[PDB]
């Protein structure tokens, strides 16, 4: 049997869809660059159905984000980070987090440029 | 047992700024480098194609990733050490942070170049090198070393 | 939008090549054996386009790596030859097997030593 569908030559892992895209961005043309192709920046929310991100090198952007008025970190679908699946470390003052593994969040400047990941799901 | 370590100093004195890295293996330097090049300081790291390269980009990223902010203070040295242990097949590690040469840990509130570099280094460092990658790294200079000719 | 596979429904698609990452420690013998044991054999690195995402990879694995002591050279073990500047192969531990590492890189190590381990199904 098949994985997919998923976008050309994407990873397909357990029915979601990952691209790794190594030009550096900001948190919001890299979220631009995601929706574009009819994804979202990765979303972590299982570290069984998504244990290949504990060997993903370097520091990417994910689709976390820091809303101050209710201090509470959530996803681009408005989904609340579940607990025990990421290790929130604070880096740099700012309100997006850079993915790093082993399934941690580093705390950085919307506006610094980094790689990133897009994810989409079935 | 050996110990691969390095040594990054960051020297801001009024205008101009000095960054350099030194890299000792058993607290002896094999290579270093000034900020722009990387070179050897051991014979049997002449002509290396693997390990030079490689650090001259983390070093180099290691800086220009230090988000500085202009100070009025006229002096800032800002040094982070970074060392991994090979010994009796375990793998131990050890870092610190100085500011003006004076060990620090802890983070204060206030924005400042001190928490910055203490909150970002080992960040700054690890994004392509981890603590294994520096032990496998140790492992592999032990290697050239004890096959010196010289 | 397009499939990609086939491959094992628990394992990683890309590219139409099939892979998985074992964290369970073991020499490269029964690294070996266990990929053969799930219609597989160790990672093979075969084009730097096809597995670009190898230079992602975290941490150091076996891969299907053989050394020949005859003529001093590496094959796959699939007896397949070891196509030119692919990998760097960097000597650490004196040994007939290499651990794959970040980025492109393959690390001489002793057969025995345990470490985890890389599958890979091509077709």
């Amino acid at each position: 049997s098949y994985c997919g569908p998923c976008p050309k030559n994407w990873i397909c892992y357990k029915n979601n869809c990952y691209q790794f895209f190594d030009e550096s961005k900001n948190w919001y043309e890299s979220q631009a660059s995601c929706m574009s192709q009819n994804a979202s920046l990765l979303k972590v929310y299982s570290k069984e159905d998504q244990d290949l991100l504990k060997l993903v090198k370097s520091y990417h952007w994910m689709g976390l984000v820091h809303i101050p008025t209710n201090g509470s970190w959530q996803w681009e679908d408005g989904s609340i980070l579940s607990p025990n699946l990421l290790t929130i470390i604070e880096m740099q003052k700012g309100d997006c987090a850079l993915y790093a593994s082993s399934f941690k969040g580093y705390i950085e400047n919307c506006s610094t440029p980094n790689t990133y990941i897009c994810m989409q799901r079935t | 047992g050996h110990k691969l370590a390095f040594n990054f100093n960051l020297e801001i004195n009024g205008s101009d700024t000095h960054s350099t890295v030194d890299v000792d293996l058993d607290d002896s330097q094999i290579i270093t480098f000034d900020g722009k090049d990387i070179r050897p300081t051991i014979p049997f790291m002449i002509g290396d194609e693997i390990f030079l390269p490689f650090y001259k980009n983390v070093f180099s990223e290691f800086f220009s990733l230090f988000r500085r902010v202009p100070t009025s203070t006229p002096y800032e040295d800002l040094t982070y050490f970074y060392e991994c242990d090979y010994t009796d097949n375990k793998s131990t590690f050890d870092q610190d942070y100085l500011y003006n040469g004076e060990e620090y840990t802890v983070k204060t509130q206030e924005a400042t170049n001190k928490n910055m570099w203490l909150t970002t280094s080992e960040f700054r460092l690890k994004k392509w090198f981890d603590g294994e990658d520096c032990i496998m790294h140790l492992r592999s200079l032990v290697r050239k070393m004890e096959d010196s000719k010289r």
